[PDB]
């Protein structure tokens, strides 16, 4: 049969790269998304993001370099509402009120999304175990937060994370100065979660260098001790486990590499977890800890804190973000 | 292996232990309470109680100004209240 | 089995000021302005 | 514009029933063992 | 002799070793340690920041610190018999004392550590590499808690020992040095972040090709350290990723030390940086930009919007955080959009 | 133990697959602490509720849905009696305990398979007759639940009507929208701005009628999936297997939560802003209401008044046309509520009657929900996050919103968690690799 | 520094008498305001009409003056506006319209004495911050 060959290749395990059902939705939209975020970043023209017509340039043929470029979210004006081209009266209406941020942004969640069910598949095909897809929903759940999550809550798609390096860091300034995400305890777990990731996979890879067993003289790299796919281990982890149970105490370390690995997917999978639930919850304005004037004298003078410290720097982002875009004394938007 | 000491298992199991820790954490507990109940940390530490932040009349904070009279300084302050 | 270790000091050195501190800190919820 | 938005949906539409009828076509019996 | 003497009682094989190093590790790190919990515990701020800073005050653990010294301390080593303090415990506390302190006794306790990961090490047979790698948190310590205020007037632009107190610092960055524009502190990010990554994606590839060694529908019983196979299968991991991604690990070695290279890199990357800083040497700018901007009122990017923002932070924040300046600024210099 | 199942201490209730009575029991223990927390949260909000105050200044979530079914409530939302609200707690509370005990009982004393015991209560997972059977009879029970909305709207008090005329109000559903044209349009809306997928439904007709509609489409299905077996497109198609039908589940649980976060987020119809304060939308367009009446009462003339952007400041157009709040609500214009309805002509908000039409009550209602905006900190500190304490007060919407995205997110974790070892349990590894027979080892090489 | 009886110490009526507040009298003023006025008046300001504070130079230049005990509770009683020219019960809360707004329903004589207390007590407090807004938060 003609479809089965067809299946039979898209489901092959001899192509140099799988492709897969969820592949042939993720191939065409990747493509799409990446043709059009790389001219966007050279050619764009601006966009005018906060729809006060004020436009915002952001490629690097109007003036940017590769720090100050992004692909600039669509229009205040457009809000929520789904903004294709053939919605716009002509390419030049598209690219001004934020076109291929729109185009850009969904075809890239789609395209992710089934990435992550690429890794669930391969993996069903090669007679592995399921779950590194699993792992690889922590990033994916993060950009769903910030480009699609946070705009439904806050009602815009201009509150997107701008598709760009100094675009991502106006994104945290304005985040701190409206929901407090720096005292958020899901955010700090994010920052528990990368910087322990950081420390374990530090860890983990000095404490295996440091177990090598001797296979090469001096005058060669201690990496052609390994060879691709011998049975022996390449490292003794029983000195490595007694080294560190000495760092600390033995019961502090791991003996089993199971239980070991399993710990280095799980520290930094669940705090980007939960810092992908604190972008999506302070969606819905639910903010950090406000502990303003919180301590109180006798008499009743504010005695402050440093919460109070920070509150003057949000407050400084506060009155200084979006400065043409509020007409009235509270910021709902 | 094992290094030598006795199990903390056996240990936070055992009778004895017990008998002596249930007078110990309590004991503690207790001194590090009367240690902020009788104001003893107020002073030892130099804290300003919730009526010693500020002069009945006064908004300005007793910042330090000197490097070498600091001491002197702060006393200064004291004084104030 | 010994009774005093090195481990002893180390466990007491940590442990007696713990449950001191946290005797301070139950304390200090009831001081009111 | 409307030529686009005629040749975006039928696109789309291609390759969501390949996705669809791809995994219909016998899907959990494409394993090793 | 009683130096071998004294060696083998350092040396031995306890619950906690100690070693040589434990002689400067122990006391420096209880007391880095204890100092914290002190001064987190009752000790003010009053006089050095007009700040509460206690448990004993009405702080909670995210707004509990010890606090820097003010301003006026300059560089001083702030020691409790030195001038300033002159014995006395009550105004040592009270002038920022416990933050030398802790900072100076928790550089000696990183020392000692370091220290004991190589006495350890060539205790146990192994190539000291952990302590190599122990390198970028000493290092981070060293730029951001030493040289940085000894680069600026005094130790109170240091970082304060507590959670809020870090994020101020934080925020003190970006409004006044543009520390996200730096691209020291940007492989800073990449190490870390690309660190969580290797951390999480390593340990996922191992568990989901782990060979079939039990019965067991829970897999961990399925290995005794003393065995001498791969518990995992890097030929299979190695094809996943090769049709995956495109790429794919295929040296065990290789990959080990790629994962103490990230990470270690990148918090050297963020050190030097910081160095920068406490010469306000910052990349704080682009020339050619406010070029631009300063002649074409329509001209506006990210950069130039994340400007407005940092120059928002320094005039409402200022006259709090830098409370030695005497600073007022009537409100209408304050710069701020409409409404808000 | 671990050595007889396989799984570990952490992993011990799948030791209950092939367990059918023991299975059963957690099942109903379980169900017993749902309707347990539904009781005693009653009860619990009903001995802390104030009626002088607004439900959504208290911290009140299960209240406002009993409210919203008609019980307890008079015009315009003003609580008149409590007692139903004591009787939906009591009677949950009461009936846990019958579900606590039956569940404990088939737990730890009944018996532990029911294939023995009898042959229509006992299952085997793998039996795809027996499992449509089972998915038959609750499905004939979710159309009798729907159809008891259906029944308590059209026979037995109605429902609160944000969007009576006088002001809403308890109201009696006579005409159920039936038009299968209006209800599964719903179902066939853009989920994108302007549009609003079902959660856009803004009528109770609308909501009763979808409702006697899906009542029979299940009951319907129930006896379909009683009467037939799966066709074989379907048999190749899926996994046969108790955690691969628990994984099904997950992944639908999870689109109903994502789904639910909208509804209460958007939606004021069904979660009636009487009872669960004002949406954001809402609050941001209640704001710039506000600052209209009140500049145009000095003598201003919001029409012509333009803003610093060049804009209007009052009041703009959107980008079809449509006259809108101006500021920086612009983003807001879709927003739809009964206090502003009255103002708002063929072409958008009318400039006429802005003019004149404004009523008192519309004020107080602007001013309220602008200063009750669902902005608040974790521990409820009422507004932006620069804000001083002093207002205790979260939205009932940002704490229904908040949670049930949580565990949306967390049970599509769980989806793809059981769907992949149901895949791999039932191919025959999912405890590892077979060093004897590595598939990889027998594939060609990619180069 | 202490919450003295110097400091609860407001003008009772426009002709110079005056009352010494308890501090929980004060207490309770904080307590009511919080409960009845902070979603619109936090910290002294005016939400919904940030021209009109609770600032006691500004209350000294309403009509009828509203800087003493009497005016503070008339109009809790029967608010006006600035001028005393239009009644605005309507809109605002108080007990005349505690029909439309129900958080006055339940205000004894006690507890509008208090909440004025209050607003006349805290300025001395905070002095400018109360009033100011945010830029002395
Ligand atoms: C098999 C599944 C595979 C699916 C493949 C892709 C199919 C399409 C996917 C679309 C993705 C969501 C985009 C829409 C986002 C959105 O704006 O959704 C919002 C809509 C609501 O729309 C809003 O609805 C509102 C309705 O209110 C209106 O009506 C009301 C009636 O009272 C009021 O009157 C109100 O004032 C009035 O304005 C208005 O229309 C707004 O303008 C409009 O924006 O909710 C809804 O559609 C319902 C919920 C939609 C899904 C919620 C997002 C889920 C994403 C989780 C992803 C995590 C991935 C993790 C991986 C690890
Ligand atoms: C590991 C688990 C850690 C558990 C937390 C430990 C501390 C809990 C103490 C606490 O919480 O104490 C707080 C309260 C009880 O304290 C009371 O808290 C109240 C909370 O405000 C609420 O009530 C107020 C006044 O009535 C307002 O109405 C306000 O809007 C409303 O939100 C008031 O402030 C009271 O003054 C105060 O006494 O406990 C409660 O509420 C009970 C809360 C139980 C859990 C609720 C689940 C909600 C899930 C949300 C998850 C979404 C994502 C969140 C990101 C994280
Ligand atoms: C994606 C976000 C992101 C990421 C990944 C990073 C990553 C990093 N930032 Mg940056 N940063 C960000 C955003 C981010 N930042 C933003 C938006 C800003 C605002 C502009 C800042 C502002 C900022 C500042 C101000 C600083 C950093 C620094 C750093 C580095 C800190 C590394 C570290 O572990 O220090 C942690 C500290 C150490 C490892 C020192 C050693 C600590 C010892 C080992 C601890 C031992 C404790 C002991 C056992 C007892 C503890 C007990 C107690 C808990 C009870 C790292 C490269 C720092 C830097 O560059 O330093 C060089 C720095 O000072 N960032
Ligand atoms: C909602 C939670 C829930 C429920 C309903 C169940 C239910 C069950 N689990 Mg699971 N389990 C859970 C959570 C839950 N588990 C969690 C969180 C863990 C991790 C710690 C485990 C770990 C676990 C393991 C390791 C095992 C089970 C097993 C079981 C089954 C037998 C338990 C047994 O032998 O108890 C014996 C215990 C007792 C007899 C003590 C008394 C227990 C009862 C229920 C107390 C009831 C109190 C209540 C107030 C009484 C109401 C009275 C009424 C009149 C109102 C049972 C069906 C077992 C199994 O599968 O066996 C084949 C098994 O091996 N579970
Ligand atoms: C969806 C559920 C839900 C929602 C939306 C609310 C919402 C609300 N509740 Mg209620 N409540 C709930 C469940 C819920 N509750 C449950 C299950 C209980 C039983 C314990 C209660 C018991 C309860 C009481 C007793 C009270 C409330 C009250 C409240 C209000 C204040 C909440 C607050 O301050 O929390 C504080 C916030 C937290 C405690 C943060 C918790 C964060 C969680 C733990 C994160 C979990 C993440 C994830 C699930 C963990 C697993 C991860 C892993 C898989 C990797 C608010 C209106 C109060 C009120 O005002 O009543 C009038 C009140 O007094 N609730
Ligand atoms: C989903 C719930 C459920 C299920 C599937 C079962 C299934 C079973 N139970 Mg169990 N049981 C349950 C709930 C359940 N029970 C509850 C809640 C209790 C506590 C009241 C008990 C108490 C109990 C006892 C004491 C015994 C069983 C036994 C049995 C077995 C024989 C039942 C029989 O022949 O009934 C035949 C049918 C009937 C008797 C008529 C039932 C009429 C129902 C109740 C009318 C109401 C229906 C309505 C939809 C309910 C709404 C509930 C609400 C929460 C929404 C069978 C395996 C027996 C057993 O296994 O002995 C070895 C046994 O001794 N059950
Ligand atoms: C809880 C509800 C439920 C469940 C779990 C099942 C489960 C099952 N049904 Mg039953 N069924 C139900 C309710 C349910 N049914 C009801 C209420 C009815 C009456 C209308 C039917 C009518 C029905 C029929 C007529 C048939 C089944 C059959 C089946 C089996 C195959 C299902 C399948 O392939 O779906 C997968 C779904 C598809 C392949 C559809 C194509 C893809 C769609 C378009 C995806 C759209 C999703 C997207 C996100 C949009 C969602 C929102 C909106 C726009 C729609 C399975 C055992 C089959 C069988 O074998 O019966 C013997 C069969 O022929 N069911
Ligand atoms: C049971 C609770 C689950 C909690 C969420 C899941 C945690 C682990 C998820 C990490 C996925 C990583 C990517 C692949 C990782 C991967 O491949 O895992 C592999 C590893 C071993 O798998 P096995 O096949 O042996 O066991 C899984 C099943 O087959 C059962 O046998 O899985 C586990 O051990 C799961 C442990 C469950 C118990 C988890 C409890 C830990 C969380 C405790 C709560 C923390 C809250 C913190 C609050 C601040
Ligand atoms: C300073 C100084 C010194 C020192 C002293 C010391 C050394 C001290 C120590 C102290 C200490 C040593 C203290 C301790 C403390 C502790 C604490 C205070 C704790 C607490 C805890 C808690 C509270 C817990 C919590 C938690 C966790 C974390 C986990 C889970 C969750 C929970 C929540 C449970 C000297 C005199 C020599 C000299 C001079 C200076
Ligand atoms: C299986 C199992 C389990 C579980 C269990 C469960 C889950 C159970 C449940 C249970 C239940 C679920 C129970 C319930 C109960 C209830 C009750 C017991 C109630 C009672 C009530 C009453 C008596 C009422 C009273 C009243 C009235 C009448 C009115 C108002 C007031 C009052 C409240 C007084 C576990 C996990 C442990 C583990 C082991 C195994
Ligand atoms: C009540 C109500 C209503 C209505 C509702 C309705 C009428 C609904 C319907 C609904 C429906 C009617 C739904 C359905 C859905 C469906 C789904 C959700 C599907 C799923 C599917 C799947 C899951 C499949 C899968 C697959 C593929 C894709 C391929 C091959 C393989 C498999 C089979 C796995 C309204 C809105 C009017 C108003 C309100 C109230
Ligand atoms: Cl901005
Ligand atoms: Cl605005
Ligand atoms: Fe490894």
């Amino acid at each position: 049969n003609l479809w089965e060959r067809f299946c039979n290749w898209v489901t092959s395990t001899d192509n140099r790269l799988y492709v897969g059902w969820f592949g042939v939705i993720m191939i065409p939209t990747l493509l799409a998304a990446t043709i059009c975020f790389v001219i966007a970043f050279i050619a764009a023209p601006p966009v005018d993001i906060d729809g006060i017509r004020e436009p915002v340039s952001g490629s690097l043929l109007y003036g940017n370099n590769i720090i100050t470029g992004a692909v600039v979210p669509s229009s205040n004006a457009i809000g929520l509402h789904f903004y294709p081209i053939w919605e716009a009266a002509s390419l030049d209406e598209w690219l001004y009120n934020g076109g291929p941020y729109q185009l850009i942004i969904f075809h890239f969640l789609l395209g992710a999304s089934c990435y992550m069910g690429r890794q669930w598949e391969l993996s069903y095909r090669l007679g592995m175990r399921p779950w590194i897809c699993v792992a690889y929903s922590a990033p994916l759940a993060s950009a769903f937060a910030v480009f699609l999550i946070y705009p439904i809550g806050q009602g815009s798609f201009s509150d997107g994370m701008p598709l760009g390096i100094s675009g991502t860091f106006n994104f945290m300034i304005v985040f701190q100065a409206e929901h407090n995400i720096l005292m958020h305890p899901f955010h700090q777990l994010g920052v528990a979660g990368v910087f322990g990731g950081a420390l374990f996979c530090a860890m983990h890879g000095s404490l295996v260098t440091s177990s090598l067993i001797r296979e090469t003289t001096e005058t060669e790299s201690a990496n052609y001790g390994y060879k691709f796919g011998q049975e022996e281990e390449t490292y003794n982890i029983v000195a490595a486990h007694g080294y560190f149970g000495r760092l600390i105490f033995q019961y502090a370390s791991f003996n089993n590499s199971r239980s070991l690995h399993f710990f280095l997917a799980a520290w930094p999978v669940v705090g980007v977890w939960f810092t992908a639930l604190g972008i999506s919850t302070m969606a819905f304005n639910l903010n950090g800890f406000n502990f303003n004037h919180s301590v109180i004298d006798a008499k009743g003078n504010v005695i402050n804190t440093w919460a109070d410290i920070i509150n003057r720097a949000n407050l400084g982002m506060e009155v200084m973000h979006e400065r043409n875009a509020h007409n009235f004394p509270l910021d709902l938007a | 292996g094992t290094t030598g000491e006795r199990p903390f298992s056996d240990i936070i199991t055992s009778v004895r232990y017990w008998v002596i820790h249930s007078i110990t954490i309590p004991a503690l507990f207790i001194a590090g309470w009367l240690f902020v109940s009788t104001g003893l940390a107020y002073d030892v530490f130099g804290t300003p109680r919730p009526d010693s932040y500020y002069a009945q009349e006064q908004r300005s904070i007793p910042l330090v100004t000197d490097r070498f009279e600091a001491k002197q300084q702060v006393e200064t302050f004291l004084e104030q209240l | 089995y010994p009774i005093f270790t090195v481990r002893w000091v180390a466990v007491h050195t940590l442990a007696v000021p713990t449950i001191f501190f946290l005797g301070a800190i139950a304390a200090m919820q009831f001081i009111q302005r | 514009m409307e030529t686009l938005k005629i040749t975006v949906y039928i696109v789309v539409t291609f390759f969501v029933l390949l996705f669809v009828f791809g995994f219909l076509s016998g899907d959990p019996a494409r394993n090793p063992k | 002799g009683w130096f071998d003497i004294l060696d083998d009682w350092l040396k031995r094989d306890r619950f906690v070793f100690v070693g040589w190093s434990g002689i400067l590790l122990f006391p420096c790190a209880y007391l880095a340690l204890g100092g914290w919990l002190t001064g987190t515990t009752f000790v003010t701020s009053w006089y050095t920041h007009g700040l509460a800073s206690s448990y004993l005050e009405g702080c909670n653990f995210l707004t509990v610190a010890v606090s820097t010294p003010a301003n006026s301390m300059g560089h001083s080593l702030l020691l409790l018999w030195g001038p300033e303090a002159q014995g006395d415990f009550t105004r040592w506390c009270q002038l920022g004392g416990l933050w030398t302190f802790i900072a100076l006794h928790g550089a000696f306790g990183l020392i000692g550590f370091m220290l004991r990961q190589f006495e350890i090490a060539r205790l146990v047979g192994v190539r000291p590499y952990n302590a190599i790698a122990f390198s970028a948190p000493i290092a981070v310590f060293v730029s951001v808690f030493l040289i940085y205020p000894l680069g600026q007037s005094s130790w109170f632009f240091a970082p304060s020992f507590g959670v809020a107190a870090i994020f101020r610092f934080l925020l003190f960055f970006q409004g006044f040095h543009n520390w996200t524009l730096n691209p020291f502190h940007m492989m800073g990010v990449a190490g870390v972040l690309g660190g969580a990554l290797l951390c999480a994606i390593h340990g996922a590839t191992v568990e989901n090709t782990l060979f079939q060694d039990g019965e067991g529908a829970s897999t961990f019983r399925a290995f005794n350290p003393t065995q001498a196979e791969e518990t995992y299968s890097m030929v299979t991991a190695n094809r996943f990723w090769s049709q995956i991604f495109g790429i794919a690990f295929s040296n065990k070695r290789w990959l080990h030390f790629f994962m103490l290279f990230v990470p270690v890199t990148g918090l050297w990357m963020s050190a030097i940086g910081v160095v920068g800083l406490a010469l306000n040497l910052r990349s704080y700018d682009f020339i050619s930009q406010e070029i631009r901007a300063a002649e074409d009122p329509e001209f506006e990017t990210f950069y130039t919007k994340n400007l407005l923002l940092n120059e928002g932070i320094r005039a409402w924040m200022a006259p709090q955080d830098q409370p030695h300046e005497n600073f007022v600024f009537p409100e209408e210099v304050l710069p701020r959009g409409n409404a808000l | 133990d671990q050595e007889s199942s396989g799984f570990a201490w952490w992993a011990g209730n799948a030791r209950l697959i092939n367990l059918s009575g023991k299975l059963l029991g957690a099942h109903v223990a379980h169900a017993g602490l749902i309707v347990f927390w539904a009781g005693a949260m009653t009860l619990f909000e009903l001995a802390h509720f104030i009626p002088e105050k607004p439900m959504y200044e208290q911290g009140l979530i299960l209240i406002p849905h009993i409210a919203t079914l008609g019980w307890g409530v008079g015009p315009g939302g003003e609580v008149v009696d409590t007692f139903p609200f004591f009787v939906v707690g009591v009677v949950h509370l009461i009936s846990s305990a019958v579900l606590g005990f039956g569940g404990v009982y088939h737990a730890i004393r009944g018996p532990e398979t029911l294939e023995e015991y009898s042959s229509f209560f006992g299952y085997d997972w793998k039996d795809k007759n027996k499992m449509t059977t089972i998915l038959g009879f609750h499905l004939i029970v979710l159309g009798i639940g729907a159809l008891l909305l259906v029944a308590k709207a059209m026979f037995f008090g109605g429902l609160y009507d944000t969007w009576a005329p006088g002001g809403g109000d308890v109201r009696v559903i006579t005409n159920p929208t039936l038009d299968p044209r209006v209800i599964f349009g719903y179902l066939l809306k853009s989920p994108f701005g302007g549009e609003g997928w079902i959660v856009s439904v803004n009528n109770l007709e609308d909501v009763v009628g979808g409702h006697i509609w899906i009542g029979l489409i299940c009951i319907a299905g129930g006896i379909w999936h009683i009467l037939t077996t799966p066709f074989g497109w379907a048999r190749r198609a899926f996994i046969w297997s108790g955690e691969a039908y628990l994984s099904y589940s997950l992944g639908a649980l999870s689109m109903m939560g994502f789904i639910a976060t909208c509804f209460v987020w958007f939606n004021n119809t069904v979660y009636p802003s009487e009872f669960y304060g004002p949406t954001g939308p809402e609050a941001s367009q209640a704001q710039a209401m506000t600052f209209l009446i009140r500049d145009q009462k000095l003598g201003a003339n919001v029409g012509s008044a333009q803003g610093p952007t060049g804009l209007g400041k009052y009041l703009m157009r959107s980008p079809t046309g449509e006259i809108i709040f101006g500021g920086e609500t612009m983003r807001f214009w879709d927003f739809r509520g009964p206090w502003l309805e009255p103002l708002r002509g063929p072409n958008g908000l009318d400039l006429n009657k802005i003019k004149n039409d404004i009523q008192p009550w519309q004020e107080r209602r602007a001013a309220e929900y602008m200063t009750h905006a669902p902005l608040g900190s974790l521990n409820s500190v009422g507004g932006v996050a620069t804000e001083i304490n002093s207002v205790n007060f979260v939205s009932p919407r940002s704490w229904l919103a908040t949670s049930h995205f949580v565990l949306a997110f967390f049970f599509l974790v769980g989806h793809l968690w059981h769907a992949g070892r149901a895949r791999a349990a039932a191919a025959g590894f999912e405890k590892g690799i077979d060093r004897e027979s590595e598939p990889v080892l027998s594939m060609p090489s990619l180069d | 520094a202490e919450l003295t009886p110097e400091v609860l110490t407001v003008p009772l009526n426009s002709e110079g008498k005056t009352i010494t507040l308890t501090e929980k009298q004060y207490l309770e003023g904080k307590r009511l305001f919080q409960y009845a006025c902070a979603s619109c008046h936090v910290g002294g300001i005016t939400k919904t009409n940030p021209s009109l504070d609770l600032r006691t130079e500004t209350l000294a230049l309403a009509t009828p003056p509203r800087d003493n005990i009497e005016g503070l509770v008339d109009y809790m009683k029967n608010p006006t506006t600035y001028d005393g020219e239009q009644e605005i019960a309507e809109v605002h809360p108080s007990l005349r319209s505690a029909d439309i707004f129900p958080k006055m329903r339940n205000l004894t004589e006690k507890d509008l004495v208090a909440i004025a207390g209050h607003i006349l007590v805290e300025p001395k407090i905070l002095g400018d911050k109360w009033g100011g807004g945010k830029v002395y938060y």
